[PDB]
């Protein structure tokens, strides 16, 4: 609809993504004469981003999901952002048939609330990402939600992804068939920046 | 008689690989190369059985087909399910971004 | 795949229902001579429930849709059934980072709880229902979901049927073409007998 | 020749009333007696257009099929979306009821 000839296939901005399924002919891989740092990190410039970016992961070693649940609820305890409004609206006031002086007690109000709020909270996992050879910086850091339990009461809804931002990455193109002519170019690579509960 | 050999053959799943330079979208997509995207064709008449996957509607139009062909078509062998493949590509103003592009390749198909 | 050979469509259990199109050629309509109560009665027997059934339904005389939230809203005050496990099963007890020795209070417990109740209770209302000439009795009591707000928090879901029974009331069948021999016999007519709250 | 004249005209919804005495399913079916239930057919050539309502896949196989028609066929105008109809029937035990039948109207087609 905003394209009248649909003769190529749109592109969509859900997330999350599965990445590249790269072709393994070695004439596409960037070889090490502009393999190096230096210019790469020129190139990139302003792009560079160390919180985001990396040639070396610190996710790296000196069962692991009971620990993901845990991580999930802990991050959940202190949820980011104000309070949602439709949470924040709530007075829990309508009692007795729609209605007492007060069903519950102002104490117990944010309280109720701020448990409604951490369960309901959909953190943003993080993770490296290795994005390859054909990529610079190689090793990415990549958002996620949690899927492992419902955000909802009562159970059904999920957490999915609801904002994004993009990195701004380089990319070793090859113009002709066969990898001749190739070079680093911006790519814009997606991550995950917010989380929200869904149906 | 100008068309496929898909007449005795039921509704099914077929390999086709794309490869982007032949269809001249090199110049918009710069990876993957190509992707296996797979199509479906055969037939779907009566009577049809579960393996076909049909929707009511096809079934009533099968029916309909048997008896009076000249009233409506045999219903067609078509996806029920595709998935996403993630593209690199120029965009509008030129820039390159990466996303997914959904409903690109079959995983199955049915009498629609 | 429960049916090998798929040649005819098959019939699905999703509620609720839109009733028959029915074609208005006066044939089929049942005339004046075995359109008489008392063998009517008799014919459908113990099938006969007054409290779903009627010649003449009480929903008559002697907008209307904020009445429909008002009702809904003091029918969710007092939810029938047990209390959910789901709900039941909530002690609002992990509070510092995954708890305190208690992050709420017990009496805080069950109002927390019978909040969440009323707010995801979805109940079911009633309405008398014209089946027209051809079904005798001819008005029915039919059930349904309350689907004008969200069941959930957060707001997502919605109430949708869950359960269901069947009502036995008579239909006038015509075997030949035209509407030729004619009568009544049993059918099983599907009524909304629980909602609850769903994406 | 073989076919119904579809060639010209492009993927679009048409309609057909379906009468169960006609498929012989009036002693399964009392009532209704019969439905609008409507069919697609037409052309899903290459170019295809946003009223086409075509998916990813099928775009990209038009494509492939306008450049060796040989690869692949084109793809087909199917339903896009359908409507329940209620049925009053007699079941396996032979018990009369009411039912939703799912899928049995067409209300929109496309190139799948
Ligand atoms: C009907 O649906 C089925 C599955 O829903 C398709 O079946 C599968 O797909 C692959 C083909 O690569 C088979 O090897 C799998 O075993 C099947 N799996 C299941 C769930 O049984 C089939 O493609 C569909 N029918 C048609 C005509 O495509
Ligand atoms: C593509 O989709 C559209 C709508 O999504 C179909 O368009 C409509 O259906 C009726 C036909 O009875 C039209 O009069 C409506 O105005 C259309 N409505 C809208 C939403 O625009 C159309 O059938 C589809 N294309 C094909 C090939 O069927």
């Amino acid at each position: 609809m905003q394209h009248y000839l649909h003769i190529r296939p749109a592109p969509s901005d859900n997330l999350p993504l599965v990445d590249l399924i790269e072709h393994p002919d070695p004439i596409f891989d960037p070889k090490e004469k502009d393999l190096n740092e230096t210019l790469l990190r020129s190139l990139l410039g302003g792009h560079y981003d160390p919180g985001f970016m990396a040639t070396s992961p610190p996710e790296d070693r000196p069962g692991g999901a009971e620990d993901l649940a845990e991580l999930d609820q802990l991050l959940r305890q202190r949820p980011s952002g104000a309070m949602p409004s439709e949470i924040k609206g709530l007075e829990f006031s309508e009692g007795l048939a729609q209605g007492k002086k007060q069903r519950l007690s102002k104490k117990l109000r944010r309280k109720l609330q701020m448990w409604l709020w951490s369960q309901t909270f959909c953190p943003v996992l993080y993770a490296w990402n290795d994005l390859g050879s054909r990529f610079w910086p190689r090793y990415v850091k990549v958002g996620s939600c949690f899927s492992k339990r419902s955000c909802s009461v009562p159970e059904g809804m999920v957490c999915k992804p609801s904002k994004s931002v993009h990195l701004t990455v380089l990319r070793w193109r090859c113009q002709r068939r066969g990898g001749q002519r190739c070079g680093w170019i911006p790519i814009q690579y997606p991550i995950i920046s917010e989380c929200k509960c869904s149906c | 008689e100008n068309s496929s050999s898909d007449q005795r053959q039921a509704c099914k799943k077929h390999e086709l690989y794309v490869s982007f330079r032949d269809l001249g979208w090199q110049d918009w997509i710069i990876a993957p190369e190509g992707y296996a995207a797979y199509y479906c064709e055969g037939e779907c008449a009566f009577p049809l059985n579960s393996y076909m996957n049909a929707t009511n509607h096809a079934i009533v139009q099968t029916l309909v087909h048997f008896i009076n062909p000249e009233t409506v078509p045999k219903p067609c062998c078509a996806p029920t399910q595709l998935n996403a493949i993630s593209v690199l590509y120029f965009d509008d103003s030129s820039n390159v971004i990466l996303k997914k592009y959904r409903n690109m390749v079959v995983r199955a198909c049915g009498c629609h």
